[PDB]
């Protein structure tokens, strides 16, 4: 996005765009050996999805396939804050706090299939190998993040039924109501993997930006089918308070 | 000129078209007519003044003309409180007597004045088909009506200036000092898509474009009007034109259709000209309204409204436009690019700041969007307000929705008539208005179609 | 989707059958 | 008249005609191909091309 | 002369089977733009996302709808009055998703039916006609206009169009009646008078001119053949008819004049439904039908009900299930 | 009160008006 | 409302807008009178 | 272009001994080939 | 997408132009009665 | 498959349409 | 039975359209 104001922003889609530093710059970000930092402005721009497909015959090697997103510019997370913490062997533990740190997004697959999923960040703690003195370009934070379910409690299927709210059998079959699988409606809270490759820091500003990996669970409506398998690579940026 | 059906081919429930070629009898109708308008004018104006309580809100108490005249900057003060309400009482006044000297002169020229003016005067005489006539009274009403434009620009410049509604330190009446007059965003407006987030020229925002873009009219009005005096009609315009009375009637009825529903748009749509203090809120400013006053209340309780996830998936408060831009969540996703003084403070670059909703709203902000969310322009006809299954205790229909559906339908109805004027207008220039004749029934003499 | 298994045969019949009937009357005409 | 094996032979004499028949048997051959190959892509299962190939 | 002239000619020519002329020049390519791509996202067109909630729903007949239940989805809430061309897509999947079939069919058609109405125009002028059929036109037109464009445009998005599907326009006069009680709104009353009165006189005027034919014929063949295509003769008797009917009544309420008759027959329809287009014209400024809600109290000042206050508690059961999963906040003021 | 007498009383003076103009034009023999 | 030294001419005030409605239906009288030649 | 009659139309004709041997053989073809449709 | 938005903008350029410069060739000449 | 029977009827009656107006029963004055 | 779903109108339809036809030419015949 710049530095511009939201009149030059306004439909043009960098506001879907996580900021980028610099091309000079090869810093980094000297950390006190027990001291924690905030992480400002935290900010993960998705670019791949890759659903895995699951085979029918058996046993054989599933093969991520890559997606295309139905929902429009509408994915990123951003304004996310956390802090780093510096263990004392000189771990680096990157930990989400709040922001705007979820999108649902809608993917294609070819053969037709359309794949909700919940890309999100929520409470990832995330780690490095110990002796860090410094965030660098070597800095990676591998953690585990939630997954909520897609769906919340309070929705309704196309035939109102709900977890919280709505029915619990098929009313329109009256005396077929209770044979259904789907009349119960499940929440599971699902589990994520993230990696977050600092690949560029300008330690100045204390602006960090790199790669990410995303593994999560897709949407399972409600319980109504088993989740796929979601892969998302993107980039990511944050300013880090060193003070 | 006959004033029956055998003498003039017109029954009385036509009876005005006995007018169209004596001249002063026209002259009088309208004259008359325009009486009716600043009658109407001045006498709504008192009625408005008489029936305004002036410490309740104008969009409350069923007033259209008072806002018209407090957002030309008379008699209110910052927010839109009534400061002297003598400045209303003497443009109604005005109106009303000066409605008496136009109903005079419309009478005096309908009943007694001389029938036909050309054999009067060649300057006031005109025929419908003589076309330097008729371009000549284009110019002096193109004079007339840019001159007006340079009188909106005067009062908003010279004159104590315009209410503004995206003034600092509060909406308020300031004095416009720099009008942009550059071309290129005055005639940008005119080439805006008419689609949402565009808003054709229904989203200029700012009393400088507005007073600019009227200075251009003013310019723009009295120069053809000089052109029209000083040429005739050229060959392509002779050629692609029907020259005659009711012809002109049309083109004009058009004009109007389309001016019609240019002002219901932009009663319903802009909040500029038409300033919230004075008009309500529009149903974008209230539906964001909601949405920002339960954001309010929710995150007072201790929600983290940045991360809530509503039912659906979508962010319950706030969520992405599909360009990106964070915007309220629910079903007010669809008025995203509503822009108002009390919501743009809390927005940043990318659209709604998390910092400045966490910690820069104030008291005034939430009151103002408790009282739009309360003032939606929903209501029904007998003017009960809110949603239609709400019971009868609360007694407000929108100004916005009295102008705009009221706009909306005159606007239909004229381009009705347009039709109407324009086809008969065709058909009797040709000459078969009154019916096929039997001797020469084109069909007759054309080839079968299979 | 689980359709009524006499659905095919009703309308095609529904449809065909009148058809047929307007056809004969029609190439008929002027006998 | 003709009887109704005979009926085509109308068009023996008549070039023009001729070619139109001709030219509604080639529409309807390619009308054919075409809604074929719509039903077909309507039903077609494409997951695995292995064990459930076209052909099966 | 020149090619343009002949281009000209052939373009407001009278003997062609169809006519053209230049409102045709319009109508054509924007009437076969909306029908082909109705047609095809018909049979179809995949979910759209209607509510811009993540929720698709199924519009065409691949997708397992029947012809009552299929439809082409109005374009998603998200979307909102924004202009969506195809172009303006990132790929043609998500253009479908997000329902631009129905903006362009919709914007297409309605194009297509004010070039029809200006075409009506034309051909009366050039046959030598009177001009105002194209006005009686202009009400369906003005009723399409409201139910497609203006009712989007004042509740501020293309989701809130009326489906182009059978159980789909259904939907929208459900929920347009739990918002707006148009069944209490006085110009919908005309429009149900418009079109009650218009067949109403449509079964008066066909019987009455039935019931009047002069003999021509046997009592074998059609009645029908009575009547020569083009014959100057009048083929019923309109006194036998007026004497009926005014004796049905009485004298002085029936039409002699076939004239006046025939104005009124064309007057009182296209007046109705000019009235109840801009009633939901208006509706879509959230003017709405007459609240009697609570309106007759008992001296100690209990509620008594009224007929208004059943309608109003089915428009409420109407009102809290529509969109079930579409509103976060109390007040549906979207 | 008395605000209905006097509205009623300007509204029946206004209403008699035009008729009263067209009854005299009628009467008198003026052009009509 | 009105300036105190003409509020006893508000009961006038109330009925001075709707007179335009008395115009158009006076011209029917006006054609009434005449048989509506 | 004008439309021009045709005159190589002819009429055709089914007596109604071609009728009963038509509806026969369909009537038989039917009779034989259900069981196989239904198999 | 480009292409397609340049391709329906010539189109439609084309038949818009078609209609004005149509209505703008002497059209209330082109009717069965008077010519003036 | 009951797609393709609403297909069948949909073509059924365009069919028709296109039948009604390009081979239409001529009116002729006589 | 468990039999092809497709045969009643299969065997339908194969009686049905040659008997329309033979009965559309007999019945014009003579026109
Ligand atoms: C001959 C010429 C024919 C010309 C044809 C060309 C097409 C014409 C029709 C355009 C259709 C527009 C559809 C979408 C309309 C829309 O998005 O909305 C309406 C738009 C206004 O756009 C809105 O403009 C707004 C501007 O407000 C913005 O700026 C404001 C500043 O105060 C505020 O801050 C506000 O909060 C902020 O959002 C916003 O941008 C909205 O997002 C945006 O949608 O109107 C407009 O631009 C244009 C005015 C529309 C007139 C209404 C249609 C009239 C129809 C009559 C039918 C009659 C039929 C009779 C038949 C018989
Ligand atoms: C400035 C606009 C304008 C002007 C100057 C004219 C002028 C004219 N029109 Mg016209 N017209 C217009 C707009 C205009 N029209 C519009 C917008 C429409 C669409 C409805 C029409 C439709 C129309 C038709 C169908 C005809 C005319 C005709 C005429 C000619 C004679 C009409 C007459 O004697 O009045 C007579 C006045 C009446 C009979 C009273 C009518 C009362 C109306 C119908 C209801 C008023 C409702 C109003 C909102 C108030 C509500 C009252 C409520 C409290 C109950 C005349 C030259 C006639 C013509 O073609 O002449 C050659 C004719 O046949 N017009
Ligand atoms: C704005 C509305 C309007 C206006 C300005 C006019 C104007 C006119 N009409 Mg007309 N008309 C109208 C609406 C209107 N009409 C409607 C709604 C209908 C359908 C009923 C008609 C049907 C009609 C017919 C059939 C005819 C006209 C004719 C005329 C012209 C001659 C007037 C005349 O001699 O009558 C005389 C009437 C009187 C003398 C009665 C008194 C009239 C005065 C003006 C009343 C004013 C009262 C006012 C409150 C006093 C204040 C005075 C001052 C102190 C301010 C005139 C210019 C005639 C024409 O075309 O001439 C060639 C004609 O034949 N009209
Ligand atoms: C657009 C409205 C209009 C038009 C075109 C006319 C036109 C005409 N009038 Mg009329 N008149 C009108 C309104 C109008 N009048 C009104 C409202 C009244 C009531 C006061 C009169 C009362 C009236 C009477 C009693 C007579 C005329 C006469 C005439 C004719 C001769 C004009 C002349 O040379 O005298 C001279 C013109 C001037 C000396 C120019 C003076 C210009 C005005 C008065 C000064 C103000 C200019 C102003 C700043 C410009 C903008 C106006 C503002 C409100 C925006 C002429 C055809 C006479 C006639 O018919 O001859 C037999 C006649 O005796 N008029
Ligand atoms: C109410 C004010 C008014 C009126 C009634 C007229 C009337 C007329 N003018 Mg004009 N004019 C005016 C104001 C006015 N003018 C002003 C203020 C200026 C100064 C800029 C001019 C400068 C001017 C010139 C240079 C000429 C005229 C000419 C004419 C005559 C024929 C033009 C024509 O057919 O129009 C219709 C326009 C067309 C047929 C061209 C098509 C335009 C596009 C393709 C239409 C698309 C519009 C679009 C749908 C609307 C979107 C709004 C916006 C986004 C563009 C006609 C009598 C001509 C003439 O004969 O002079 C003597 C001429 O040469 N005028
Ligand atoms: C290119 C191939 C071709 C063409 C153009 C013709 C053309 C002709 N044949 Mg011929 N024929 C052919 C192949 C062809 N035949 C073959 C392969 C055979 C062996 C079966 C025959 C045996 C044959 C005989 C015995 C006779 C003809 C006759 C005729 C003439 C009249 C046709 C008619 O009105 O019947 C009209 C047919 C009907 C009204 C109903 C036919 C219904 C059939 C049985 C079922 C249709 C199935 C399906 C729709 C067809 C598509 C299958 C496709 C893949 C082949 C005509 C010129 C007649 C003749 O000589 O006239 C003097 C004649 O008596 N043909
Ligand atoms: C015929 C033409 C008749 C009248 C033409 C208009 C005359 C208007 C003159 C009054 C201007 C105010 C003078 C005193 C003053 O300075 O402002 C006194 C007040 C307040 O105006 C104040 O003026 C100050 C001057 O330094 C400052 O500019 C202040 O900011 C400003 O608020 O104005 C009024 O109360 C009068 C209301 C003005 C409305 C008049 C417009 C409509 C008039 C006629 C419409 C008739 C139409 C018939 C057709
Ligand atoms: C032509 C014609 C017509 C028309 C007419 C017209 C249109 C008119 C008009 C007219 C007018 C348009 C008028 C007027 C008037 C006004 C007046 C007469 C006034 C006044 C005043 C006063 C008296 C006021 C007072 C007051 C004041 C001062 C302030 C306070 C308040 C009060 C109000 C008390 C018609 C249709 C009928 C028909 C016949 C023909
Ligand atoms: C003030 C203002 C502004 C400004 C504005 C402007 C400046 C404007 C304008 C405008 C204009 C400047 C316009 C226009 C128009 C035009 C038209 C409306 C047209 C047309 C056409 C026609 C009508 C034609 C027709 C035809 C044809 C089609 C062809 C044939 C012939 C004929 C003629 C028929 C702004 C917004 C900035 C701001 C706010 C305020
Ligand atoms: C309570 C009792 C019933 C109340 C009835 C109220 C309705 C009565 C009619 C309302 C007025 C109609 O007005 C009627 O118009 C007709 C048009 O044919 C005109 O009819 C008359 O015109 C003129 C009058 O000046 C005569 O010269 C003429 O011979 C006669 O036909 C009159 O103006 C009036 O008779
Ligand atoms: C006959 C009538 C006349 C016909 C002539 C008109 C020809 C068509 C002109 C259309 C011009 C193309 O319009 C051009 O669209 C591109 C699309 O890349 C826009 O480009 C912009 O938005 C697109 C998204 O769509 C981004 O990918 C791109 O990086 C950005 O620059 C330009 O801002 C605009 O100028
Ligand atoms: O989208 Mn279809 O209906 Ca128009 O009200 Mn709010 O928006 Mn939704 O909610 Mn109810
Ligand atoms: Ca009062
Ligand atoms: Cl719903
Ligand atoms: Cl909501
Ligand atoms: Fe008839």
């Amino acid at each position: 996005k710049s530095q511009l104001t939201y009149d030059d922003i306004v439909n043009t889609g960098l506001a879907n765009v996580c900021p980028e530093i610099s091309s000079f710059t090869r810093g980094t970000i000297e950390v006190e050996p027990n001291t924690k930092y905030f992480v400002s402005d935290f900010c993960m721009e998705p670019q791949e999805y890759f659903v895995k497909e699951e085979p029918v015959n058996k046993r054989q090697k599933a093969e991520y396939v890559k997606g295309k997103v139905l929902t429009r510019q509408t994915t990123s997370l951003e304004q996310i804050r956390g802090s780093i913490a510096v263990g004392a062997d000189g771990t680096l533990t990157f930990k989400e706090k709040d922001g705007i740190d979820f999108q649902p997004i809608t993917v294609l697959l070819p053969g037709g299939e359309e794949v909700p999923f919940f890309f999100t960040v929520k409470n990832f703690t995330g780690t490095t190998e110990p002796g860090f003195t410094s965030i660098n370009s070597s800095t990676d934070f591998v953690g585990d993040f939630n997954v909520p379910s897609y769906r919340g409690a309070g929705f309704l299927d196309p035939k109102a039924r709900g977890l919280y709210t709505g029915y619990d059998n098929a009313v329109a079959l009256p005396s077929a109501a209770d044979k259904f699988r789907t009349n119960k409606k499940e929440t599971p809270l699902g589990k994520g993997t993230l990696s977050l490759q600092v690949t560029q820091v300008d330690g100045s500003t204390g602006e960090i930006a790199g790669i990410f990996e995303s593994e999560q669970p897709s949407d399972t409506d409600l319980g109504a089918k088993e989740p796929l398998d979601v892969k998302v690579r993107g980039i990511f940026y944050g300013r880090v308070d060193t003070d | 000129g006959g004033r029956d059906l055998p003498s003039t081919g017109f029954a009385w429930w036509s009876g005005n078209a006995r007018l169209i070629n004596l001249s002063g009898k026209l002259l009088g109708a309208h004259v008359a007519h325009a009486g009716l308008i600043v009658f109407w004018a001045g006498a709504m104006t008192l009625f408005e003044v008489a029936h305004f309580i002036p410490e309740k809100p104008m969009y409350e108490q069923g007033l259209i003309l008072l806002p018209h005249i407090a957002t030309l900057g008379w008699g209110v003060g910052p927010a839109g409180e009534v400061t002297d309400i003598f400045p209303f009482f003497v443009v109604g006044v005005l109106h009303l007597i000066s409605s008496a000297v136009l109903g005079l002169g419309g009478i005096y020229h309908a009943l007694r004045g001389p029938e036909v003016l050309e054999e009067y005067s060649s300057f006031f005489g005109y025929d419908w088909k003589d076309k330097n006539q008729m371009t000549n009274i284009i110019g002096y009403h193109l004079i007339l009506l840019g001159c007006g434009a340079l009188l909106l620009v005067f009062k908003a410049m010279f004159f104590g200036g315009v209410y503004d509604t995206w003034a600092p330190g509060g909406g308020d009446v300031r004095v416009i000092t720099n009008p942009t007059l550059n071309p290129a965003i005055i005639f940008g407006y005119l080439l805006k898509a008419p689609f949402g987030g565009e808003g054709w020229i229904i989203s200029v925002n700012n009393m400088e474009d507005i007073i600019g873009g009227h200075i251009w009219i003013g310019l723009i009005c009295i120069s053809g009007g000089i052109w029209h005096i000083l040429t005739k009609p050229f060959g392509w315009a002779r050629r692609a034109l029907i020259w005659s009375g009711e012809a002109y009637l049309s083109y004009s009825l058009g004009a109007l259709s389309l001016m019609g529903f240019i002002a219901s748009v932009f009663v319903w749509f802009n909040n500029t000209a038409y300033p919230s203090e004075f008009y309500g809120p529009t149903g974008m400013e209230a539906s964001q309204s909601q949405a920002f006053t339960f954001l309010v209340r929710d995150q007072r309780l201790g929600a983290n409204i940045a991360s809530a996830q509503g039912p659906t998936g979508l962010g319950k408060y706030l969520m992405r436009s599909p360009s990106g831009e964070i915007i309220f969540g629910g079903e007010t996703m669809r008025f995203w690019d509503f822009r108002g003084p009390w919501l743009e403070p809390l927005r940043g670059p990318n659209g709604l700041d998390l910092d400045k909703l966490r910690n820069d709203i104030q008291p005034w902000q939430v009151r103002r969007a408790a009282e739009y969310m309360t003032h939606a322009p929903l209501g029904s006809l007998n003017s009960v307000g809110g949603v239609i299954t709400d019971v009868n205790s609360f007694n407000y229909v929108s100004p916005r929705a009295w102008l705009a559906t009221s706009h909306f339908v005159l606007g239909f109805f004229f381009l009705v008539g347009h039709l109407w004027h324009a086809g008969r207008a065709r058909a009797a220039a040709a000459g078969f208005e009154k019916g096929i004749d039997r001797e020469t029934e084109p069909t007759l003499f054309m080839p079968d179609l299979d | 989707m689980q359709v009524n298994n006499l659905g095919f045969i009703a309308s095609i019949l529904f449809v065909l059958v009148p058809t047929v009937f307007l056809l004969i009357l029609f190439i008929q005409t002027g006998k | 008249g003709l009887p109704w094996y005979r009926v085509h032979t109308v068009v023996l004499n008549d070039p023009g005609r001729l070619i139109s028949v001709h030219l509604m048997h080639t529409a309807l051959v390619a009308g054919w191909a075409g809604s074929m190959a719509l039903y077909e892509l309507a039903i077609f299962d494409s997951s695995d091309a292995v064990l459930n190939p076209m052909w099966r | 002369a020149s090619l343009w002239e002949q281009f000209c000619q052939w373009v407001t020519s009278t003997n062609n089977r169809i006519y053209v002329g230049w409102f045709g020049t319009l109508m054509i390519p924007t009437l076969l733009t909306a029908t082909t791509c109705f047609i095809i996202a018909f049979i179809a067109a995949p979910p759209v996302d209607i509510d811009g909630i993540r929720e698709p729903v199924a519009g065409s007949l691949l997708y397992g709808n029947n012809i009552i239940s299929g439809a082409v989805v109005p374009s998603s809430n998200a979307i909102g009055l924004h202009f969506y061309p195809i172009w303006e897509a990132a790929s043609l999947d998500e253009w479908l998703y997000n329902g631009g079939p129905y903006q362009l069919v919709v914007f297409h058609f309605l194009i297509g039916i004010f070039c029809y109405m200006g075409r009506q125009w034309e051909l009366s002028y050039r046959l030598g006609m009177r001009p105002w059929i194209c006005v009686a036109y202009s009400a369906p037109v003005s009723a399409a206009t409201a139910v497609f464009l203006i009712y989007p445009i004042g509740q501020g998005s293309f989701s809130d169009g009326m489906p182009l599907g059978i159980s789909g326009t259904f939907n929208f006069m459900i929920v347009f009646q739990a918002e707006h009680n148009i069944l209490m709104h006085p110009f919908h009353m005309l429009g149900v008078a418009g079109v009650f009165g218009g067949s109403l006189f449509s079964a008066m005027h066909g019987s009455l001119v039935t019931s009047s034919l002069v003999r021509e014929t046997t009592e074998v063949e059609s009645q029908n053949y009575g009547y020569k295509f083009g014959q100057e003769e009048e083929t019923y008797n309109i006194v036998a008819a007026h004497g009926y009917f005014g004796r049905l009544i009485f004298q002085y309420a029936s039409f002699n004049n076939s004239r006046s008759l025939h104005f009124f027959l064309g007057a009182w329809p296209v007046i109705g439904i000019w009235f109840t287009a801009m009633g939901v014209s208006t509706m879509a400024f959230n003017l709405n039908g007459f609240n009697f809600n609570q309106s007759i109290l008992d001296s100690q000042g209990r509620v008594i009900g009224t007929w208004a206050d059943v309608l109003n508690r089915a428009n409420i059961g109407f009102e809290v299930m529509h969109e079930r999963n579409a509103h976060n906040f109390p007040l549906d003021l979207a | 009160n008395l605000e209905p007498i006097f509205q009623l009383t300007f509204l029946g003076l206004i209403v008699l008006a035009g008729p009263a103009v067209v009854f005299v034009l009628a009467f008198r023999g003026g052009d009509l | 409302k009105l300036p105190e030294a003409y509020q006893i001419f508000d009961p006038l005030v109330d009925v001075l807008p709707v007179i335009p409605l008395f115009f158009l239906a006076l011209a029917f009288v006006w054609q009434a009178a005449v048989g509506f030649k | 272009m004008d439309r021009n009659s045709n005159p190589n139309r002819q009429p055709v004709e089914l007596n109604r001994t071609s009728l009963y041997l038509g509806l026969l053989l369909v009537a038989v073809l039917g009779i034989l080939f259900s069981s196989y449709f239904f198999n | 997408m480009l292409t397609l938005k340049i391709a329906v903008y010539i189109v439609v350029g084309l038949f818009i132009s078609l209609f004005i410069f149509g209505f703008l060739s002497s059209d209330p000449t082109r009717n069965p009665g008077r010519k003036d | 498959m009951e797609s393709v029977a609403y297909i069948l009827v949909l073509t059924m009656a365009l069919a028709v349409l296109f039948f009604a107006i390009a081979f239409r029963e001529p009116p002729r004055i006589e």
